[PDB]
């Protein structure tokens, strides 16, 4: 195109947008020049490094300091061959709301800032530093979308620039960045500010989908206003990085050779399980722990104030973590129902180091009032959203209420809230935070003593700073899962007050996860996948939302099978127990080749290497939240796998599984709508008034002995 | 082209809570938005409001934020002020201001309005001044009249505005008990030392007490 | 945040006169100030916009300087409607400050006050109330000083003086003293003296009477 | 002073039921009673469910609640003494879902003298020695639990294999080395925040003051610490063991 798309009639224009979820944001956007041609150089990556940027003295870090940003994205936007857009999207406040053209203002102050400092070079040096280590040292890659990315620049660059594609960069060119400096300005701008008050206003509606805009051009005198005032505060540049690692040692391997992490340290505090890296040979590390302590699930209100403190505490050295994470240092803070969640991911140069600040920093905290108000309103806002989400994502929330042994609801969580002061919060925390437990997986490249005493440290640091002592083997508890009275079936149901479409799951209590009960639901799982997929979504057109599938939770193991569609529920059941027939003339169906074809398939899907060490650490912590330990479960379950006849199933599915059967646990649950060949004779369900009167008769089951 | 009214400003007691209107006519308030501004009487000014009504942006003061509420009907281009939890402080007359296409530029003004926050309304007491033979030194002599104790201020004249030369009116100072009181005087000759007898002439218009009250030795 | 040092308070200067008042900002500002004139009873005016430019529609006689934090409007020649109170203001985004308040008042010769005194009336001092009125006029300037005394002995706390501006006619002002008294004191004190020291008048007079 | 004037009996109503009939239903509070059918005394019997969450989380909450109502029972204990030596016998206890009170005697006092109870317990201060006293005699009567009757060391035993959760008596005994009173001072009033109470009233006495009484009580407990009802989904009890 010879020719940009924003030709001076909606330039220095604004719009007012009403949105479909409750958010608020204001979106600035600058079509800009094509850069194709300057791939050499580049300045755009340095440029959405340096708008983007939380650093000392930065305009973001001081507004998050007045508390007057949520969260921001800036950057360019590619586009056509001949333009080329850059895109600026922030987060409202309450006096973000209010305050929008001096937030502008801060922008322009920012811009003054980089007018005031011209270009960088130092930066420009390190930052390719950093591209440089990043781009030199890459494991392997997916074949999906790396390849349909390449193939994007595969039409732009030479055959020797396919893979130096955009991480490496030859020249500084200034002029270029006063350039496009010069191209950022009040008289490039547009404006899009997005609010669901906006009412009786906004009258230009959208042709396909229907939201509705104004125009509303901004006066001349904020204009002018915007070009004269042009000066700086408090402002500095940011500091360089120290985070920079040259660690590139890899370790060769000793005399403990094991393929699984073994408890190399263990404590009435702690239980400490590691590995290092046998196949991929990176100097990265993996590390994941959880922060076991009693009193998360006692209530509501305190683990909200648990979430809020997490929240607030995660968001508080996120300044100070974005050059971590901007360095390829990615970590993760998460509470849980049982307790707190961390992650760290990276190279091996300062975990440690770093760490010890992290503990020292969630150790000693101190609150502001204000940001307190702030979270403790988002996050209520955040509670009262919980009305109206998607069906499905409703009724796994029931589904995972209903099959633990405490839950506590959405209401109660939005009514707990009223009395939420903070010196009753900060009084709390570290009567809270006085004795837990930890349980941790390191992997990466490192030493068993070297992991001892990163072990050590941490816990050394929480007794000196809050005397913490160890739990209780007493008080080291698990939620435990419901037991059903062997051939009831039980169902309620919900009305969505918004959405016309309605949910249903239903879900089967099988057994605990014995070996023979691991490949009866894997195999019953595979050959469903198939004709639900072609007589169900396919032939009957009932919807889009058609799941099915396992259930792992307290030890326990579970068939669950997820349908959103708008029809009459029982109806719908109608054609549930339709496909229950269906399948069950397609078990007397199955040949041997079928039956061959199809272990080998399920065998193969479940067989393979890992392709990350995240995966099989994901898949190992799973377990370690589970506490079973069973780390050739995979070889175990296909020698198994192996022994399987066609009437093993089938006495599988007569007692357990089939419509006459003893041992039928079978539930399901109904959410309704905004308003809302051959079938036998259903036994009468009842309705679930108060789950827990409904739980009040059912047992509760055995944990597992753990492997 | 360009025409300010604001209006519905009255009489309050402290502890309440008015509304406030301008109509911005002649042009948009989708264009360079209004101001408004605090003026106690004999006193300076403040900036108390700015809303932008094309951009929503709402400005306020430091001292009374949050407690007053401004609104703004984009379809009759005129914009409101509801205000709360009132206070003796703010009785005064109160201005809407437009700022034009500048940098600083507020360059036009409104009606203006009255704010009046007040305890009691009460008619004035009005007690004659006595110029006697005391008084009588040289040949410059005055008479007037001590009105008191009255609550909007008294228009005065005398003999319904028949004698205006010499007179002077001193504004009136609000006492303790909420209400005000002045005096009104006119320097006379010492020829008109018993010759005429003045009468000062009570005009308070929101208390509508008229007493006629004449000045004698 | 940024106050704002009117400065001076006031002066007096007649037709064709150069008057340049400072308006001096707390901070490092860039000149975003205006500059006004307000006649009593009547909406205020916009004189000079951005510290140093004229808006359309006045006469150019007016000028205004950035130096600094130092702001000056500078009249060139003063005229009969130039008398008014006058302001500089602040505006950013941050709420806009203004000036103290610059009176313009006129040039003229010393006057000295006439000096009169008024006792209560009768059915005053049936209602428990003895108020004296002590009368100043035409006086040049406004800055005077007035002393009640009641038998030739000090008193103070319970009077005003309500001092009258610029008169329309001569320019002149008009003082009003009002002692504040129970009907207690009439009968017990006197001598009611009242005593002036004004500019004219530095030579303090006592006007008293005997009820 | 509690000497009564109180004597007359009064005669049997509508409410002609051999059981205590549910006469007053909150989701705060649940309330059942019954006149004396047979025995036609002017006294009467009082009994008394203090329900809270915060009754077994740890042996902490245990130690603080025993010393709690403890300490608490005693210091008013010296006025109580005209009480009981007037004939009016009461009981504090504790269990491990939470408190029991008892308020049993004539028909003088009782609505009176509770109000005086429930008020003082309501705002309550500490001395510090006396806490040191408590503390150590009950620590005294840890390390006595070492040295009991078999018989009562497996009633011990059977009431603790037998229940969903049980916190031992040793790691009872080591606690006492961090218990502090602010520590303690602070959660009395966390733990008075939101709790249940359900009450039997028995004997000489009507039902309508009866509600009169029981509306006296639950006021005075949200005039205090602005106690707000729990959850059904946090009325929970234990359940034993397959």
């Amino acid at each position: 195109f010879p020719e940009h798309p924003f030709q001076e009639e909606h330039l220095k224009q604004l719009y007012k947008i009403v949105p479909i979820k409750d958010i608020r944001n204001l979106y600035v956007t600058f079509p800009i020049p094509d850069l194709q041609k300057y791939y050499k150089s580049n300045p755009g990556h340095y440029l959405g490094h340096l708008i983007g940027h939380e650093g000392p003295g930065s305009l973001l870090s001081e507004l998050k300091s007045k508390g007057w940003v949520n969260t921001l994205v800036g950057g360019q936007k590619e586009g056509a061959r001949g333009f080329m857009f850059f895109i600026i999207n922030v987060d409202l406040t309450e006096e973000g709301l209010l305050h929008v053209e001096d937030i502008i203002l801060h922008m322009f102050q920012y811009i003054q800032k980089l007018r005031a400092e011209g270009p960088q070079e130092w930066v420009f040096q390190e930052l390719k530093d950093l591209n440089a280590v990043a781009f030199r040292f890459k494991d392997k890659e997916r074949p999906r979308g790396y390849t349909s990315k390449i193939a994007g620049i595969l039409h732009y660059y030479p055959l020797e620039e396919v893979l130096t594609a955009e991480y490496l960069l030859e020249e500084f060119r200034p002029d270029l960045i006063e350039m496009v400096l010069d191209k950022l300005r009040p008289e490039n701008v547009r404006v899009a500010i997005v609010s669901k008050s906006f009412e009786g206003k906004t009258d230009r509606t959208e042709e396909w989908y229907g939201t509705q805009y104004k125009q509303e051009a901004i006066p001349d005198e904020v204009i002018k206003k915007w070009q004269n005032a042009d000066l700086n505060g408090k402002f500095k540049l940011p500091t360089k990085n120290e985070f920079i690692p040259t660690n590139f040692e890899i370790l060769p391997l000793e005399k403990e050779a094991t393929p699984y992490p073994a408890l190399i340290k263990d404590t009435a505090m702690s239980k400490l399980w590691f590995k290092q890296d046998d196949k991929f040979f990176l100097p990265k590390a993996n590390l994941n722990f959880e922060f076991f302590s009693p009193f998360a699930y006692v209530d509501p209100l305190h683990s909200n104030m648990a979430y809020l403190y997490l929240e607030l505490l995660k968001d508080s050295l996120n300044e100070y973590a974005y050059a971590a994470e901007l360095a390829g240092l990615s970590y993760d803070l998460q509470n849980t129902i049982y307790g707190m969640y961390l992650s760290v991911k990276g190279y091996n140069d300062k975990q440690p180091i770093l760490l010890k600040k992290i503990i020292e920093k969630m150790a000693t905290f101190e609150i502001d009032e204000k940001r307190f108000e702030i979270i403790k309103e988002a996050y209520m806002r955040s509670l009262n959203n919980f009305r109206a989400e998607q069906p499905h994502q409703h009724a796994m929330y029931y589904l995972r209420l209903l099959m633990t042994e405490v839950a506590w609801t959405k209401d109660e969580l939005k009514e707990a809230l009223d009395d939420v002061t903070l010196p009753r919060l900060k009084a709390f925390i570290p009567q809270l935070l006085s004795r837990l437990h930890i349980e941790a997986l390191l992997h990466g490249n490192i030493t068993k003593q070297a992991a001892l005493g990163i072990m050590q440290m941490v816990e050394d640091t929480l007794i000196e700073h809050a005397h913490t002592k160890p739990l209780l083997p007493s008080q080291l508890v698990r939620y435990r899962e419901v037991q059903l009275p062997d051939r009831g079936w039980f169902v309620y149901q919900q009305r969505n007050e918004v959405h016309n479409n309605s949910g249903i799951e239903i879900y089967y209590q099988t057994d605990m996860q014995s070996t023979s009960e691991n490949m009866f639901l894997e195999l019953f799982a595979q050959i469903i996948s198939e004709p639900a997929f072609n007589t169900l979504r396919t032939k009957e057109q009932l919807g889009y939302i058609v799941f099915s599938g396992p259930r792992r939770a307290n030890g326990i193991q579970g068939l669950r099978f997820i349908i959103q569609s708008e029809k009459p529920p029982h109806y719908l059941e109608s054609r549930v127990e339709a496909f229950l027939i269906t399948m069950e003339k397609s078990i007397e169906d199955m040949t041997e080749e079928a039956f061959q074809k199809h272990i080998q398939a399920l065998a193969i899907r479940r067989l393979d290497k890992p392709k990350k060490l995240s995966a099989e650490s994901a898949k190992y912590w799973g377990e370690i939240i589970s506490q079973q330990y069973n780390f050739d479960r995979d070889n175990t379950e296909v020698a198994y796998l192996k022994t399987l006849t066609k009437e093993d199933i089938i006495k599988f599915y007569k007692e357990m599984l089939a419509v006459d059967a003893p041992r039928r646990h079978k539930v399901s649950v109904h959410v309704l709508a905004r308003e809302m060949s051959q079938a036998p004779a259903l036994p009468q369900p009842e309705v679930i008034q108060n789950m827990t009167e409904f739980k009040r008769g059912l047992p509760l089951f055995p944990l597992v002995k753990p492997h | 082209e360009v025409q300010l009214v604001e209006s519905g400003g009255g009489l309050v007691q402290p502890g309440g809570s008015l509304r406030l209107s301008c109509a911005a006519s002649g042009f948009n308030i989708s264009s360079s938005s209004i101001h408004w501004v605090r003026q106690a009487p004999g006193k300076g000014l403040e900036w108390v409001a700015s809303i932008y009504s094309y951009s929503g942006s709402t400005y306020y003061a430091d001292s009374v934020k949050g407690r007053f509420t401004i609104s703004a009907d984009t379809s009759k281009n005129t914009a409101y002020l509801q205000m709360n939890s009132l206070r003796a402080e703010d009785t005064a007359v109160y201005y809407c201001a437009r700022h034009y296409s500048a940098v600083a530029g507020l360059d036009y003004w409104g009606q203006g309005t009255l704010v009046t926050v007040f305890n009691q309304i009460k008619p004035p007491s009005v007690f004659p001044l006595a110029p006697s033979s005391k008084s009588t030194s040289g040949g410059t002599a005055a008479l007037g009249c001590l009105v008191k104790d009255y609550f909007e201020p008294v228009t005065v004249s005398w003999n319904s505005g028949a004698l205006t030369s010499g007179v002077h009116t001193f504004p009136a100072v609000l006492q303790s008990s909420g209400l005000y009181s002045l005096s009104s005087v006119v320097t006379v000759p010492s020829s008109s030392l018993g010759t005429q007898t003045y009468i000062c002439n009570v005009n308070h218009k929101p208390s509508n007490t008229k007493v006629d009250k004449k000045v004698e030795p | 945040d940024i106050q704002m040092t009117q400065s001076p308070s006031s002066l007096s200067a007649s037709v064709g006169d150069r008057v340049t008042i400072t308006c001096r900002a707390s901070q490092s500002v860039s000149s975003a100030v205006a500059w006004y004139q307000q006649k009593p009873g009547k909406a205020p005016k916009l004189l000079i916009y951005s510290a140093s430019s004229l808006y359309s529609g006045v006469p150019s006689r007016f000028s205004g300087s950035r130096s600094g934090t130092d702001y000056t409007l500078t009249i060139s020649s003063l005229q009969p409607e130039d008398f008014a109170t006058y302001y500089c203001q602040q505006s950013y985004f941050n709420p806009i400050t203004f000036g103290q308040g610059t009176k313009v008042e006129i040039k003229r010769t010393v006057a000295a006050p006439s000096v009169f005194i008024f006792p209560p009336s009768d059915e005053q001092l049936k209602s428990g109330t003895a108020s004296v009125v002590c009368l100043l006029n035409n006086f040049y300037p406004r800055e005077a000083k007035v002393q009640w005394k009641v038998d030739n002995a000090l008193q103070s706390g319970n009077s005003q003086e309500s001092v009258t501006e610029q008169d329309s006619k001569d320019s002149t002002y008009s003082l009003s003293s009002t002692l504040t008294l129970s009907k207690a004191d009439y009968e017990k004190h006197k001598v009611y003296a009242c005593e002036v020291t004004h500019q004219g008048l530095s030579s303090p007079v006592t006007k008293s009477f005997n009820r």
